[PDB]
């Protein structure tokens, strides 16, 4: 089997930059190499084939080269659309092999989250559930901190966070935070708080709500 | 026009067998090869095997003993059979058309969850603001899709007519149950005056929930 | 549109080098591999190597590793192959072809390279009229013996170009390190000798142009 | 190395027939095979690639087939102008190897040669040589035999035979036989005969002259 080694595993680059992704084969693959771009849980898309040939409608800024066992893909003048993973694959013998992938993120100016705290809806209350949901949308960079404060007391349980891939348009990230309690545990308190700790500030972006108001 | 569509069971218990069909359209299986590729959650692409135009098949060295590939040129079907599954076989499965040493058309893929846990429909709740909120130029609404299994779920706004400012967040697995949420941001001119609905579908359950984001009138 | 311009012939001496060229036109030179293929006199095809203009990656048949060197001139869209240490068995048609990495879809014309110690010599053209011992029918066959010339080629045209009336040119053959070739035109006896028949032989290599009007007996 | 073998050097067909040129590869080469046409005194042209993908402008009489080791190029309704040489190429790995080539010969009715013998020219003799020429023109099939008898002495020495490629205009063959002697050899004789043997006659076609008849 010919093993493919892709490097680096990740890249961060600004619009206009040049990115070099490498792929090494453990045996000569005689120019039988393809490159794919993959956006968040969508089917991989063929970019380049037979080492150097661009697939129809792939822009000229993509450029593959190599021979033997050494191959490369360069993105000259990156565009926001270029985020995602890239994979190389040899087509020389069977088994075919994919390199491990490269996750490319576009850098952009820092931007602070816009937060929204949501009280549990009647429907859940009835079920005996109490999920407090907080959205921190459109922030860059990806690192953000969220403290959950129930009556000033910070919680470190029953909280679920989930991030978004980078946004195709403004290259931004978004996140959700869900604190789930049992209806009674919930009714047993009054100030519910979501406190965002993000690089763009020295003072937490706090959002709170009170159990008996609208 | 060229289309590859895969179909499989979504959930299987460990130690069982899996059978996935790839139905092709717009081309004939005698002139192209069909490859099978799998993607474990958060991992890279892994080649499973292939069937060439001439019926010859090739398999991944490590799965050679559990795998079988075959087709029906007449029926436009390629079939993958994997014996003795493990949880590690959980991945999104794809069939892709090989046109002269390049995979040019890929199927949408089919998620396969290898577990003993069971189908549970989602519980959909609206996420409405509070009186405080209509003072800003725009409002963010939401949908909680709690305790469902297995993945995936499709969340849509206003039957797909609301695509801008929609953020759907990937599912998180608590205890054999998934929780997902999505937010949509709309101009304060529209909600509440105009209706905003969150259509949530869970295929694995024949669940098709629609929820109207109504103002918390309290 | 896609044009691959290669010079017609090259004459070089044993032990020397030559840098064959191929000027490309009508396509983005840097997006297609450039291949080099040899063809020995009335034999098979041999792939020497390929080069990707855009990056300079190249692949060679090891047989030619020390003999052929592929190069490119981005600025003029010209591909070059330099052959070193030519021996006689390096004489042939060298074609350039552009394509994808694996097949070639456009070929150049070819450069026939002669590797010889031979001296550029002009040809002696002798007319061949039916000799004494006559029996003229309705048709007569005339010819021109073209000999002792080097290097190849010669262009034998029959009478004012007009005479293509069953002309037959035979391939030239090396005899004693010099070429010899013949051409025959069959015409109606109602025209020769009553009208002139001249074969005109041209030898570019030495600028020589000869005219031979065919006379009876 | 992969050896591409075209076992037949010639292929006879009639304008209007179907012809099929096979190429066999020394090992499985899946579909990595191309087909080129070389009309005499011209550069090869691409007909088929990736074993059966016809190229732009190749008339559909041409079709390619095969996967494995056995490839076939099939010309349906063979035109006269398909009279050329056909080579198969392998693209699986470097270096690319080619098949021996298969020349397509167009079938015609038999034709006996029109022979012509020519005495050494007056002009040639002055400068000491003596080339006696003999044209055996316009016959078919190409299997013909020639011998020079100088006063009964079969001289097969200083003889150059030069064969024409099948003509496009009438699918015949023509040839020249030259007996290059030195003026003294010539002067020491009178009978010069061009004896050709071809299936059209049981009789050797004999053209002769006698040094002194002038």
């Amino acid at each position: 089997d010919i093993q493919m080694t892709q490097s680096p595993a990740s890249l961060s680059a600004s619009v206009g930059e040049t990115v070099t992704i490498t792929c090494r084969a453990s045996g000569n693959i005689h120019n039988y190499l393809a490159w794919y771009q993959q956006k968040q849980g969508k089917s991989p898309q063929l970019l380049v084939y037979y080492t150097t040939t661009l697939a129809d409608g792939v822009p000229s800024r993509f450029s593959g080269s190599g021979s033997g066992t050494q191959y490369s893909l360069k993105i000259n003048s990156l565009q926001p659309e270029d985020f995602g993973s890239y994979y190389c694959q040899h087509f020389w013998s069977t088994p075919r092999t994919f390199g491990g992938g490269t996750k490319l993120e576009l850098k952009r100016a820092d931007a602070a989250p816009t937060v929204s705290i949501f009280p549990p809806s009647s429907e859940q209350l009835t079920s005996g559930g109490a999920s407090v949901v907080c959205f921190l949308n459109n922030f860059y960079p990806k690192d953000i901190n969220v403290k959950w404060k129930i009556d000033g007391s910070e919680r470190q349980n029953g909280v679920l966070d989930s991030w978004t891939d980078q946004d195709s348009k403004d290259s931004t990230y978004s996140m959700s935070s869900t604190l789930t309690l049992t209806k009674d545990e919930y009714e047993r308190h009054n100030s519910y708080t979501c406190e965002a700790t993000h690089k763009t500030s020295t003072s937490p972006i706090v959002k709170s709500f009170n159990r008996n108001e609208c | 026009q060229v289309q590859l569509k895969e179909s499989g069971p979504g959930l299987v218990a460990p130690s069982q067998s899996l059978s996935i069909t790839c139905t092709v359209s717009g081309f004939s299986l005698t002139g192209y090869g069909v490859n099978w590729v799998r993607q474990p959650p958060g991992k890279g692409l892994e080649w499973l095997g292939m069937i060439w135009g001439d019926g010859n098949t090739d398999y991944n060295s490590a799965l050679k003993s559990r795998l079988s590939i075959s087709k029906d040129n007449s029926k436009s079907q390629v079939f993958l059979k994997m014996n003795s599954l493990h949880t590690d076989d959980t991945a999104r499965y794809y069939c892709a058309r090989e046109r002269d040493y390049r995979l040019d058309y890929w199927g949408q893929g089919t998620t396969l969850t290898v577990s003993s846990a069971s189908t549970t429909p989602p519980s959909v709740f609206p996420l409405a603001p509070g009186s405080a909120a209509q003072t800003n130029s725009m409002v963010t609404l939401g949908c909680l899709v709690k305790g469902y299994f297995p993945e995936p779920v499709t969340v849509t706004w206003n039957s797909g007519s609301l695509s801008s400012g929609v953020h759907t967040f990937p599912a998180v697995l608590q205890s054999d149950l998934y929780t997902l949420s999505s937010s949509v941001t709309v101009p304060s001119s529209p909600r509440p005056s105009e209706t905003v609905t969150c259509n949530v579908a869970h295929p694995a359950s024949s669940t098709k929930v629609d929820k109207k984001i109504v103002p918390r009138d309290c | 549109q896609v044009q691959l311009q290669q010079p017609g012939s090259e004459l070089v001496r044993p032990g020397a080098s030559v840098k064959l060229s191929c000027k490309a036109s009508g396509y983005t030179f840097t997006n297609y591999w450039m291949h080099w293929v040899k063809q020995r006199p009335g034999q098979g095809l041999e792939w020497i190597g390929n080069i990707y203009p855009g990056s300079g990656d190249s692949n060679y048949d090891e047989k030619f590793k020390s003999k052929a060197t592929l190069t490119v001139d981005t600025s003029s869209s010209t591909a070059y192959m330099q052959l070193s240490g030519l021996t006689s068995e390096d004489s042939a048609v060298y074609y350039c072809a552009r394509g994808l990495a694996f097949y070639f879809d456009h070929w150049g014309q070819g450069t026939t390279l002669t590797v010889s110690s031979a001296l550029t010599t002009p040809p002696s053209v002798y007319p061949l009229a039916p000799g004494c011992g006559d029996t003229t029918g309705s048709s007569v066959t005339l010819g021109c013996l073209v000999k002792g010339y080097f290097p190849e080629p010669v262009t034998v045209t029959w009478n004012s170009g007009s005479l293509s009336s069953s002309v037959h040119t035979f391939p030239a053959l090396l005899q004693s390190g010099l070429y010899t070739m013949s051409s025959s035109v069959t015409v109606p006896s109602s025209t020769w000798p009553s009208e002139t028949v001249t074969c005109s032989v041209a030898h570019p290599a030495s600028s020589t142009t000869v005219d031979k009007k065919l006379e009876p007996s």
